[PDB]
């Protein structure tokens, strides 16, 4: 009869066939990941082509239902999600060129192998050949050689490809009634039609700047402390007044600072909280790791794992004969099939990763009642944030004492909390200016604020201004230094990490206030609290049915992303860093004072 | 006295293949001895929900006829096989009356009815113009008309095929695994009641 009922019937013949095709494709991808064989690659490609062709045919059929004659908000949300053209609005020649460009960037990044000139008989790939050198070497010119040679090869291959990529993506985005591709990426957070809870694409950049302006003093103090410690490690290269040299940050790009924890530890004399030896002494299998994680999730009141989870997951490396991807990934295959693919070792990192991926699994299980096209996070930040809050809670010494992995007579003084908070700041706070600077640079590239001949002069200017990191030697426009990273070279949004980081501590304050924890925020554990799990599950059950602003109202009582919980989390460390930076100089100079 | 001629419950419960829920099999059981304690004391059934009668007095009472309806549904759809429920199965596939006397017995059959490639031999009517009357069977395969335009027999725009398949696989969740459902309907009519329980000696 009416258009709305027609759309509802169309959405049911979508949902019911879609769930089954997405299942077939996801199972083919799983069989490829647990069994790397060429026929499994072909089966994966066939299933993916069927899935993409089915999405093309349903997008072609969904647009024939006009949006303004539908009043139900959920139906309008699913129809808005389905009616996006994507790349289909672009011509077939340009679509084929764009797909070819994306594939060849994937091959250049994946198969990029670089070694020293005049010694070409063997070479090292990025993982793990260059990662170990960047994370463990203490030699200035070796790290400088590796950094400059990898940005020389990768940037000089990828610069014309990225110049074609920006033009094609801008053409597709303006063909889709967006201002640029940056507006297309910012449209994930766009909420329209809800009174009070509306969020605009232009409000995202303003909110990101507003939060980062409050991030900036903590990062300035942390940067001053890291500068002083790296001056101790490398005596003459680092200046007291200038920025940090780029190749000394412990990783390839500066994404994380967590490999500088050995050099920048406050109290080396005090012990660590390493629990690896304790699990080795008690012979903890990976099955016991996942059962303890399941015990954590049943303690907070969330549902426990299905029988099919324990039957169908691969929690151990299969062997020499069978090859599998080692990266930990949680799979929501559809139809109540939930699996974790992790090559779990007996380490603290794998235990925390098990908590993180089982948090992903819990988030996927919670919105299983929703319709298929609404089975996602409310935004891209929540899905990672609900795993990172489990990573926060599991890392606490109270959780380790509760499960028996730590001695009950372990002395928790202030020095161990300071160095633990510094490790968490090097992991968490240090990625924030890099993430914000990268997304702002990509937004200015897509918007056309930066011409192609001026990409790098602005980029290093941004890095000195925001990240406080100086280039070792100047780079001309033959280099493509951003696209050496995985996410930018393979067409991925990057603001999800910034939003994840802020949502992580907002959720942490909300659940710790729910759990009536009476101490510091970093000493808080959300186990044994049914009400904290209920407050979590109220947002978890919604999925993508409700706006992310309304979900954030459901958890923390605020209509917008907030920066104050992060600053409250690092407040002991903030006072300690302000005490330690009395003699030294907080802040940096954008001039070439250390080295150029 | 000495009792023989047991009711054929082996051809309902232990059938090698079950029907689809749109074309559910109905077997009329008459003039034999129905031993219900064999079913109640079995550990193989997950649901044995009886409506309108209790299982303890089934072995005492006597009925005119027994209707055994057999089909396969999902795990999450077993709750819809009840009086007064609402869903795809209740509205469009199999409708139970509110004044229903009988028992709904369901058990998991992931071992038999699921294959690794996907078992697509089971269907469920997804669309019908009106809800079913109680104990009605619809096996029509006519294209559902959701719009004003005539379908003319072609599955084009707004004209969808009614029957949609279930894709049973053995790696599915417990809410999606196949469940074999047998519904027994007990009625008393003015004819002499002949399906009585066994009498102890
Ligand atoms: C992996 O693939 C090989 C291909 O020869 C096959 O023999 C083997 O059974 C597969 N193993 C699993 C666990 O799928
Ligand atoms: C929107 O549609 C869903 C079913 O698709 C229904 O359950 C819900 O009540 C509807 N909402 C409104 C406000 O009509
Ligand atoms: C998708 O592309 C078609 C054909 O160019 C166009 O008619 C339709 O309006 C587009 N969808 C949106 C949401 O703009
Ligand atoms: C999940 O918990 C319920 C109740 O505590 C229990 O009966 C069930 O066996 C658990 N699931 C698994 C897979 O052990
Ligand atoms: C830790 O506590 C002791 C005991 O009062 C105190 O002397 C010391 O200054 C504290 N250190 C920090 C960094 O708070
Ligand atoms: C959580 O509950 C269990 C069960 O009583 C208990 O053993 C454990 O110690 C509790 N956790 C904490 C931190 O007290
Ligand atoms: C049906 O099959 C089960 C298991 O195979 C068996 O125990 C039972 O005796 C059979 N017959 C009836 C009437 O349940």
């Amino acid at each position: 009869s009416t258009i709305e009922e027609q759309a509802k019937t169309f959405l049911d013949k979508f949902n019911h066939e879609a769930e089954d095709l997405f299942y077939q494709s996801s199972l083919a991808s799983w069989n490829y990941n647990t069994n790397i064989t060429e026929e499994n690659v072909q089966n994966m490609n066939n299933a993916g082509d069927k899935w993409s062709a089915f999405l093309k045919e349903q997008s072609t059929l969904a647009q024939m239902y006009p949006l303004q004659e539908i009043q139900n908000l959920t139906v309008k949300l699913q129809l808005q999600a389905l009616q996006q053209n994507g790349s289909s609005v672009l011509s077939e020649d340009k679509s084929k060129r764009l797909n070819t460009i994306l594939n060849t960037m994937s091959t250049i990044y994946s198969t990029g192998k670089v070694c020293n000139p005049d010694n070409p008989q063997e070479c090292l790939l990025l993982e793990p050949g260059l990662n170990e050198i960047m994370a463990n070497s203490l030699d200035y010119n070796e790290r400088l050689w590796a950094w400059e040679s990898w940005r020389s090869e990768v940037g000089k291959q990828l610069r014309p490809l990225y110049e074609e990529y920006v033009v094609l993506k801008n053409e597709m985005a303006r063909a889709n009634h967006y201002e640029d591709y940056g507006d297309y990426w910012r449209g994930d957070y766009e909420v329209n039609g809800v009174d009070g809870y509306d969020y605009s694409r232009g409000q995202l950049i303003e909110d990101v700047e507003h939060t980062f302006e409050e991030i900036k003093p903590l990062y300035e103090h942390l940067h001053a402390y890291v500068r002083a410690k790296l001056m101790n490690a490398y005596p003459s290269y680092i200046s007291p007044i200038g920025c940090l040299p780029a190749h000394l940050l412990g990783d390839m790009w500066g994404r994380f600072w967590t490999n500088l924890y050995s050099l920048t530890v406050p109290f080396g004399q005090k012990p660590n909280i390493d629990v690896t030896d304790a699990m080795v002494d008690q012979a903890w299998d990976a099955q016991r790791i996942f059962k303890e994680a399941e015990k954590f999730f049943v303690s907070v009141g969330l549902p426990n794992m299905t029988q099919g989870f324990w039957e169908n997951s691969m929690l151990t490396d299969p062997g020499n004969v069978q090859k599998a991807v080692c990266h930990p990934t949680a799979w929501d295959l559809g139809k109540g099939d939930f699996r974790i693919l992790m090559c779990t070792k007996v380490t603290m990192d794998d235990f925390l990763t098990a908590h993180h991926e089982m948090g992903h699994i819990q988030y996927d299980m919670a919105y299983a009642a929703q319709p298929f096209l609404l089975r996602n996070g409310a935004n891209e930040g929540f899905h990672e944030a609900v795993g990172e809050i489990m990573s926060l809670s599991a890392a606490t010494p109270k959780h380790l004492k509760s499960i028996g992995l730590l001695s009950p007579d372990f002395q928790e003084d202030n020095e161990t909390e300071i160095n633990f908070l510094l490790k968490q700041a090097l992991t968490i706070v240090g990625t924030l200016p890099f993430t914000y600077m990268l997304e702002k640079w990509r937004w200015m590239v897509f918007k056309g604020e930066i011409p192609k001949d001026q990409w790098m002069k602005k980029w290093w200017e941004m890095k000195r201004e925001i990240v406080g990191v100086v280039e070792p030697v100047p780079h001309d426009e033959t280099y493509c230094d951003p696209a050496s990273l995985f996410h930018v070279s393979n067409d991925y949004s990057f603001i999800r990490y910034y939003t994840r980081t802020l949502y992580q501590f907002q959720f942490q304050e909300a659940l710790c206030q729910a759990a009536k924890h009476e101490g510091p925020l970093h000493k808080c554990d959300i186990s044994n609290s049914t009400e904290a799990g209920q407050k979590l599950f109220n947002m978890l059950r919604l999925g993508k049915s409700e706006p992310w602003t309304l979900a954030l109202e459901n958890v923390v009582g605020a209509k917008n992303m907030n920066v104050r919980p992060l600053l409250n989390y690092f407040e002991p460390l903030f006072t300690w860093l302000k005490d330690q930076n009395k003699n030294s100089f907080v802040g940096w100079s954008t001039d070439w004072s250390p080295y150029a | 006295p000495n009792i023989t001629n047991l009711c054929p419950f082996g051809e309902v419960f232990n059938a090698t293949r079950f029907a689809s829920v749109y074309a559910w099999n109905r077997k009329r059981i008459s003039n034999c001895v129905a031993d219900y304690s064999v079913l109640y004391n079995s550990a193989s059934f997950s649901t044995f929900k009886c409506y309108g009668v209790s299982p303890t007095k089934l072995n005492d009472l006597c009925f005119t006829n027994v209707y055994a309806d057999s089909f396969v549904i999902r795990g999450d759809e077993v709750r819809q096989i009840a009086p007064g429920q609402t869903g795809k199965i209740a509205d469009y596939n199999y409708k139970l009356p509110d004044d229903f006397t009988g028992c709904v017995i369901a058990w998991n059959s992931n071992n038999l009815d699921s294959k690794v490639g996907g078992n697509y031999n089971y269907l469920y009517r997804l669309f019908r113009k009106s809800n079913l009357k109680p104990f009605e069977r619809d096996i029509s395969t006519e294209i559902y008309q959701a719009g004003s335009t005539p379908c003319n027999g072609v599955k084009g725009f707004n004209c969808y095929f009614p029957l949609q398949s279930y894709g049973f696989q053995p790696t599915y969740g417990v809410g999606y695994q196949p469940y074999r459902v047998v519904v027994l309907s007990f009625e008393l009519l003015h004819a002499p009641a002949t399906v009585c329980g066994p009498k102890k000696s």
